[PDB]
RNA sequence: GGUGAAAAGAACCCCGGGAGGGGAGUGAAAUAGAGCCUGAAACCGUGGGCUUACAAGCAGUCACGGCCCCGCAAGGGGUUGU
RNA sequence: CAGUGGAGGCCCGAACCGGUGGGGGAUGCAAACCCCUCGGAUGAGCUGGGGCUAGGAGUGAAAAGCUAACCGAGCCCGGAGA
RNA sequence: GUGCAAGAGCACUCAGGCGCGCGGGAGAACCCUCGCCAAGGAACUCUGCAAGUUGGCCCCGUAACUUCGGGAGAAGGGGUGC
RNA sequence: ACCGGAGCGCUGUCUCGGCGAGGGACCCGGUGAAAUUGAACUGGCCGUGAAGAUGCGGCCUACCCGUGGCAGGACGAAAAGA
RNA sequence: GGGGAGGUUUGGCACCUCGAUGUCGGCUCGUCGCAUCCUGGGGCUGAAGAAGGUCCCAAGGGUUGGGCUGUUCGCCCAUUAAAGCGGCACGCGAGCUGGGUUCAGAACGUCGUGAGACAGUUCGGUCUCUAUCCGCCACGGGCGCAGGAGGCUUGAGGGGGGCUCUUCCUAGUACGAGAGGACCGGAAGGGACGCACCUCUGGUUUCCCAGCUGUCCCUCCAGGGGCAUAAGCUGGGUAGCCAUGUGCGGAAGGGAUAACCGCUGAAAGCAUCUAAGCGGGAAGCCCGCCCCAAGAUGAGGCCUCCCACGGCGUCAAGCCGGUAAGGACCCGGGAAGACUACCCGGUGGAUGGGCCGGGGGUGUAAGCGCCGCGAGGCGUUGAGCCGACCGGUCCCAAUCGUCCGAGGUCU
């Protein structure tokens, strides 16, 4: 409400533009000893168990 | 390191007791002054009828500081409080005896006549 | 136009005749001649000389064949010495002889996203009579409608130091070659491990 | 800046430094504990140093550690079984894990401090 | 490379080992290579230390003393080439490794604040006089 | 304020803790399914076509060219490079 | 003169009443707040409950202050689509 | 409750109650709140604004001026633990 | 707790800044506002124009899109100028 | 008495702006003009020398601290090489202040019968967390660079820096009646400023060590913990970050010029620095030093490594997959860092944590023995505890693994 106040309203492209880099990125993610399942690296896991 | 407003102590027998500095006398804009330096200083306080007065401008050269002082030898020196004896546009001590300490600086700043007439000449 | 890689070792103190002396101490270990650029090779003249050993498995890279083309065990690094070619095949501490000024590059430390005051060593604001917002603030920045911009170049707080730094004319005192060590008048920049290069000052 | 110093710790200090201690406390008494990675990586090195310092025996050491160990029955337990079982293994008397759970809510990332055996 | 210590050690061969042991609280006078107007002397300085300020080489040590009415400090690298022989005097209780609160109260009471170590004494006095008992046969 | 002619208001199965969906079923119609006729616009989104990372702009207009799209061609539609 | 005595719009200081100076806060924790600091603190003291006085009117150790979060004349309808 | 000259003050703590309904990291600038600093000691600034200094009790001791009550905690100093 | 002048004490007020602590800032997970908003594809200089231009002329510069940060411009926001 | 430049003053006009363009000073940050205060160059002098006068050339850099006032200005103290003057909305309040002035309160003088009024005075008196765009400082993600990849580079272009004094030697020589006192060339020291660094000096060092009060607790004694801050207080402190501390910089040198000095030299038999031509000459210009830098789309160079097609479009431009060199993810982590980036390491390993040693800090743990009624003291003891620094050691932790990445158009 004070001072800093934008000017303009922000059109949709440029709005969208801004969000360029926003997007997520997927997980990492292996093939265990045990299980096929997929366990992300350096890690253990439910349904799988260990060792050592 | 003397400033502008610094209160020294008077190590000789001129009459005063304790001047402040008024200005270290030195480049354009000299910051401080160390041991061997001549300041411009006014008397802040002196014995009764002595050879100089209370509020008498006068010149001083400064003989020992609380701020230590690097030797090339490595080593340092540092004093209990700083002090300074007043000189004549010569360049010369106005009183005699100066008693005190004082630092070998003064030597290589032609102030030989004051490390003679000083005791300790550390 | 002698030059030599080295690290910056750490630095202390020694005692010239009489006088005490700052001193910091690098490492120029045997630097071998890995590529020698000739104006008509290139363009200019230099040499690029190699540094520290390396796992010849961690150099699997073609580089491999750059280290074979002049034959010499795989270093860490190598850079270029304009204007100078030498002789033999390593380049020493033995270039430089006690007394001689040389120019020390280096990597400043890094002091990442640095205030102001910090970096263009400002003045800042009061810290009494005024507003507690501006006790480290650059304060004003530009005028009105005219310019109505900011000049290129303003200094600004930001990243800063962990750059590229020479300093210049230190007195080279006691190289000892038995240990490939080489003291200097002690102001030199990076931190203690940074590769640094030392060449031949410009007094005259 | 300035991180050239070791290590890093949240909360004040007597809160951080009765955090170690609390974590220690539950470590010595589960052997294993699951806790967040950071939190675990720090207190991983407390540990050792209660571990390592038991392994002495004097009532000095014993006293020693009872300063950061309140429980008198704890630090017994210490003495008896807990750092026999680790005789001759000089350092590493800890072991951490990263767990794949996230915690709901906050998205901390969960690891694990086993005492190694 | 894994010898950045040795490495700057390798450089410390400016090292001396004639000079005494001193642990601050105990008075102490050197003999300095001062420079006259252009010649050399040994300026004596005797007084207690305060500081030492230990670094491996370069392990500075500094002393204080009362010269006609003024307290003066000197500090003095160990190894310094100009120390021509440091000189013990008297040794006391220590009870702190800094001690300038001497600054404060320099009088009669400093010496009822500080002791004398007669433990360092004994070793002293015996070691030097039973030692040399052993050199002579 | 307004389901439908009628509640016929969606049994039973499947996913799901539920909500909500997917089949099945009613109905002429279910993008008439329950704040449910019609359901516009701003606004958000998915798919496709033309287009854009040496460029200067009230965003359009005039021209030529290229790509895609209706027609056999002549023609017309969309897009935008200069 | 000493003793006894225990006066005061007396002193120091919590509660309680208040708001000096500074900093914070300023789409606030908050339409007046928070921290440090500071005044009074047996009196022209503070406070609970029950009562009375109001719009050219009331109250007012007097600022045109206060009279339901904006008072040089309260608020709500109405004359009124002045 | 204990301690501190006393106390409803301050510190810690019973009984009782609570950790203030977003967390996890990192250890930039900058802001808030807070700690320390060589030498100097108001040079800062509209102003010592702010901050620091001093601080309780016990003893010594205390000026002008006065409306004889004051000024006075004047000032300045010493003691304080076991 | 009124306004001025001075001095002693003591001080980060200052010479002249430095480092440190904590709550924010910053990154990740949950929730998720506001004033403002002609539309925007919104660069510099020197002209110029209703006399202080991103938008006219001429020239110069400039790959597309963000994040942290600073306030010089948008005659910035706010309040139909007291 | 006459002509003009500038647009800093006072003012004229009323042109944008009254649905708001915040006013004087100060602070912070500057930057530009030259009509130059200093430093550099030079002409004339009523210029002996030194010092100075007036005019010319020249912004590169520099241009102090304080007393008084709200001041700008000015006066004054002390110094300096000098303490220049202007523009930038009398630059800068979405950067700070708010002392001045222009709200309400109050008062003096003054005016008015009065209410009130006064560029007359005096005390008091709310300066608004969040930046959308341009600009700016920094840091990334994308694509490009006519094959893909690793390392090293050139430097178009741009930025930083650019100050100055004092003493000494020449020589007490030239000059001068004396007092004074040089050119030129050379040496040493210093002021402020800038970059970098932690040896040293000096800071901080939030739990590294020690002491101390009150209290609550473990366990009665000893010993120890919590709290007194977000360290209870106190004494002391490595590494890191730092200035008060250390180093080093301003050049030298080459080239072209300014004012100005001059050679040869007509036009114009002489004369002239110029009309052809040539030489000298600045703290200034170009370069040289230092930093950035091939988005220099005009995408540069070098060295090295990997290298055919396996299936659709009939020439042509492309598409899908397994790969190569090589790269990314993921992890341990860093004097790198907001994030991301950058650099090192990942079992063929010392990257981090522990542990050992060293350095360092603290300064004689606890327990026992001994002396004293006791508080305590002495011994075992430089003991004990012991972050960050320099190393060492696979005890723990960097497991295992995945994804991507050309097949190189035409004359
Ligand atoms: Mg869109
Ligand atoms: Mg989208
Ligand atoms: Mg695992
Ligand atoms: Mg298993
Ligand atoms: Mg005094
Ligand atoms: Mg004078
Ligand atoms: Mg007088
Ligand atoms: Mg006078
Ligand atoms: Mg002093
Ligand atoms: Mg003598
Ligand atoms: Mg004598
Ligand atoms: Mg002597
Ligand atoms: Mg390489
Ligand atoms: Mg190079
Ligand atoms: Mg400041
Ligand atoms: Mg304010
Ligand atoms: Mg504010
Ligand atoms: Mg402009
Ligand atoms: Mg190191
Ligand atoms: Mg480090
Ligand atoms: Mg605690
Ligand atoms: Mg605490
Ligand atoms: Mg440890
Ligand atoms: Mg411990
Ligand atoms: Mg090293
Ligand atoms: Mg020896
Ligand atoms: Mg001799
Ligand atoms: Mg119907
Ligand atoms: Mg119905
Ligand atoms: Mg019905
Ligand atoms: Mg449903
Ligand atoms: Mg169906
Ligand atoms: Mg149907
Ligand atoms: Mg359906
Ligand atoms: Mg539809
Ligand atoms: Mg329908
Ligand atoms: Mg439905
Ligand atoms: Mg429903
Ligand atoms: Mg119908
Ligand atoms: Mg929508
Ligand atoms: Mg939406
Ligand atoms: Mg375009
Ligand atoms: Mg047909
Ligand atoms: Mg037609
Ligand atoms: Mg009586
Ligand atoms: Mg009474
Ligand atoms: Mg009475
Ligand atoms: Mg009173
Ligand atoms: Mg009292
Ligand atoms: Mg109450
Ligand atoms: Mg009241
Ligand atoms: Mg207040
Ligand atoms: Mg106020
Ligand atoms: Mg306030
Ligand atoms: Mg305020
Ligand atoms: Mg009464
Ligand atoms: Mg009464
Ligand atoms: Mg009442
Ligand atoms: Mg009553
Ligand atoms: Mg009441
Ligand atoms: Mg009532
Ligand atoms: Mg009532
Ligand atoms: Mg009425
Ligand atoms: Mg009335
Ligand atoms: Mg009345
Ligand atoms: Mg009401
Ligand atoms: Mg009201
Ligand atoms: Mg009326
Ligand atoms: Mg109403
Ligand atoms: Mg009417
Ligand atoms: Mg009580
Ligand atoms: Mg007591
Ligand atoms: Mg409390
Ligand atoms: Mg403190
Ligand atoms: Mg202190
Ligand atoms: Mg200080
Ligand atoms: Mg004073
Ligand atoms: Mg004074
Ligand atoms: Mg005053
Ligand atoms: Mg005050
Ligand atoms: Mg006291
Ligand atoms: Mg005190
Ligand atoms: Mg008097
Ligand atoms: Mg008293
Ligand atoms: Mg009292
Ligand atoms: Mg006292
Ligand atoms: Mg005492
Ligand atoms: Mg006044
Ligand atoms: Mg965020
Ligand atoms: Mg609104
Ligand atoms: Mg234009
Ligand atoms: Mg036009
Ligand atoms: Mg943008
Ligand atoms: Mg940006
Ligand atoms: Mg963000
Ligand atoms: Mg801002
Ligand atoms: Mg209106
Ligand atoms: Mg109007
Ligand atoms: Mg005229
Ligand atoms: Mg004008
Ligand atoms: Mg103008
Ligand atoms: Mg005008
Ligand atoms: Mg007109
Ligand atoms: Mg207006
Ligand atoms: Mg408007
Ligand atoms: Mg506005
Ligand atoms: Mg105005
Ligand atoms: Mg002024
Ligand atoms: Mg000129
Ligand atoms: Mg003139
Ligand atoms: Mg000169
Ligand atoms: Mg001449
Ligand atoms: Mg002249
Ligand atoms: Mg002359
Ligand atoms: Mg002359
Ligand atoms: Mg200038
Ligand atoms: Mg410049
Ligand atoms: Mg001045
Ligand atoms: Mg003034
Ligand atoms: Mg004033
Ligand atoms: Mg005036
Ligand atoms: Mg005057
Ligand atoms: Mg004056
Ligand atoms: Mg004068
Ligand atoms: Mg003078
Ligand atoms: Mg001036
Ligand atoms: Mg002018
Ligand atoms: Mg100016
Ligand atoms: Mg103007
Ligand atoms: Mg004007
Ligand atoms: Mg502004
Ligand atoms: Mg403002
Ligand atoms: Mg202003
Ligand atoms: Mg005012
Ligand atoms: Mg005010
Ligand atoms: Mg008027
Ligand atoms: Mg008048
Ligand atoms: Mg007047
Ligand atoms: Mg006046
Ligand atoms: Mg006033
Ligand atoms: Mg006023
Ligand atoms: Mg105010
Ligand atoms: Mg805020
Ligand atoms: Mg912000
Ligand atoms: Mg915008
Ligand atoms: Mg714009
Ligand atoms: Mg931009
Ligand atoms: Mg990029
Ligand atoms: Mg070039
Ligand atoms: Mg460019
Ligand atoms: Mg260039
Ligand atoms: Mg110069
Ligand atoms: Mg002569
Ligand atoms: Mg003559
Ligand atoms: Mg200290
Ligand atoms: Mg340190
Ligand atoms: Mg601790
Ligand atoms: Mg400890
Ligand atoms: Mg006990
Ligand atoms: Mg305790
Ligand atoms: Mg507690
Ligand atoms: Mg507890
Ligand atoms: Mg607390
Ligand atoms: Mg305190
Ligand atoms: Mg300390
Ligand atoms: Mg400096
Ligand atoms: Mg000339
Ligand atoms: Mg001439
Ligand atoms: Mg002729
Ligand atoms: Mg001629
Ligand atoms: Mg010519
Ligand atoms: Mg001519
Ligand atoms: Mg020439
Ligand atoms: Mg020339
Ligand atoms: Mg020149
Ligand atoms: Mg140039
Ligand atoms: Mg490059
Ligand atoms: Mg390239
Ligand atoms: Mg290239
Ligand atoms: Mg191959
Ligand atoms: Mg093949
Ligand atoms: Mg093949
Ligand atoms: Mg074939
Ligand atoms: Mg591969
Ligand atoms: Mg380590
Ligand atoms: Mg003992
Ligand atoms: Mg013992
Ligand atoms: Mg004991
Ligand atoms: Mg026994
Ligand atoms: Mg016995
Ligand atoms: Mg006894
Ligand atoms: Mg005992
Ligand atoms: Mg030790
Ligand atoms: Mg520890
Ligand atoms: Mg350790
Ligand atoms: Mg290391
Ligand atoms: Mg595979
Ligand atoms: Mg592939
Ligand atoms: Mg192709
Ligand atoms: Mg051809």
């Amino acid at each position: 409400a004070k001072h800093p106040v934008p000017k303009k309203k922000t059109s949709k492209a440029r709005r969208d533009a801004r969000r360029s880099h926003h997007a997520l990125t997927p997980p990492i993610l292996v093939p265990c000893p045990e299980c096929k399942a997929m366990k992300p690296p350096h890690t253990v896991c439910p349904e799988c168990g260990y060792y050592a | 390191m003397i400033q502008p407003q610094t209160y020294l102590e008077v190590a000789d027998n001129t009459g005063a007791r304790k001047i402040m500095c008024i200005r270290v006398l030195k480049g354009s804009n000299a910051k401080y002054a160390t041991v061997g330096d001549v300041i411009v200083a006014s008397v802040k306080e002196a014995i009764p009828r002595g050879a100089v007065k209370e509020g008498d401008v006068v010149k001083a050269v400064v003989v020992r500081t609380k701020k230590e002082v690097k030797r090339p030898d490595g080593s340092a020196i540092r004093f209990d409080d700083n002090a300074a004896v007043i000189i004549n546009n010569q360049l010369e001590p106005r009183g005699t005896r100066v008693f005190g300490p004082v630092a070998r600086e003064l030597r290589e700043k032609g102030f030989m006549k004051i490390v003679s007439l000083a005791p300790e000449v550390l | 136009m002698k030059g030599i890689l080295g690290v910056k070792v750490g630095m202390t103190r020694i005692f010239r005749d009489d006088r005490a002396v700052p001193v910091t101490v690098i490492l120029a270990g045997p630097c071998p001649v890995v590529q020698r650029r000739t104006p008509e090779k290139d363009g200019y003249t230099a040499v690029q000389l190699g540094f520290l050993p390396q796992n010849p498995k961690r150099v699997n890279r073609p580089l491999k064949g750059h280290f074979a083309k002049a034959g010499v065990e795989p270093v860490r690094i190598l850079r270029e010495i304009r204007d100078f070619n030498p002789e033999g095949d390593t380049v020493t501490v033995e270039i430089f002889k006690p007394g001689e000024r040389v120019d020390v590059t280096g990597t400043s430390k890094g002091r990442g996203f640095a205030g102001v005051m910090k970096r263009w060593n400002f003045a800042g604001g009061p810290d009494s009579h005024g507003a507690h917002k501006i006790h480290r603030h650059p304060g004003s920045i530009g005028n009105r409608k005219t310019p109505g911009r900011v000049y290129k170049g303003k200094k600004m707080a930001g990243h800063y130091g962990a750059e590229r730094v020479t300093v210049m004319n230190l007195e080279v005192v006691d190289v000892i070659p038995e240990e490939n060590l080489l003291l200097v008048k002690g102001a030199v920049p990076g931190p203690n491990g940074g590769l640094v290069i030392v060449r031949e000052t410009k007094k005259a | 800046r300035h991180l050239k110093s070791g290590r890093k710790l949240n909360r004040h200090s007597s809160h951080r430094l009765a955090l170690y201690r609390n974590q220690a406390k539950s470590l010595l008494t589960h052997g294993r504990i699951t806790t967040t990675v950071p939190k675990a990586k720090e207190l991983r090195g407390f540990v050792d140093h209660l571990i390592h310092l038991a392994k002495r025996g004097d009532l000095h050491a014993r006293r020693l550690v009872l300063r950061d160990l309140q429980d008198v029955k704890l630090v017994r337990k210490l003495f008896d079984e807990i750092a026999p079982r680790y005789r001759d293994r000089q350092g590493g008397y800890t072991r951490v894990l990263k767990l794949a759970e996230r915690r709901r809510g906050d998205g901390a990332p969960l690891a694990l401090v086993e005492l190694v055996e | 490379m894994n010898r950045g210590a040795l490495i700057k050690l390798v450089e410390s061969r400016y090292v001396r080992t004639d000079l005494p042991e001193f642990r601050p609280g105990d008075t102490v006078r050197v003999s300095y290579k001062v420079k006259e107007g252009n010649r050399t002397r040994i300026q004596d300085f005797e007084g207690i230390v305060i500081r030492i300020r230990r670094n491996g080489f370069n392990t500075t040590f500094t002393v204080r003393k009362v010269s006609y009415g003024v307290g003066v400090e000197r500090i003095f690298p160990l190894h310094s080439p100009l120390i021509q022989k440091i000189d013990i005097v008297q040794r006391g209780r220590a009870r702190r490794a800094k001690l300038y609160f001497i600054r404060n109260l320099s009088d009669r009471e400093i010496r009822r604040k500080l002791r004398a170590d007669r433990k360092r004494i004994d070793k002293d006095r015996a070691a030097e006089r039973a030692a040399k008992e052993e050199v002579q046969k």
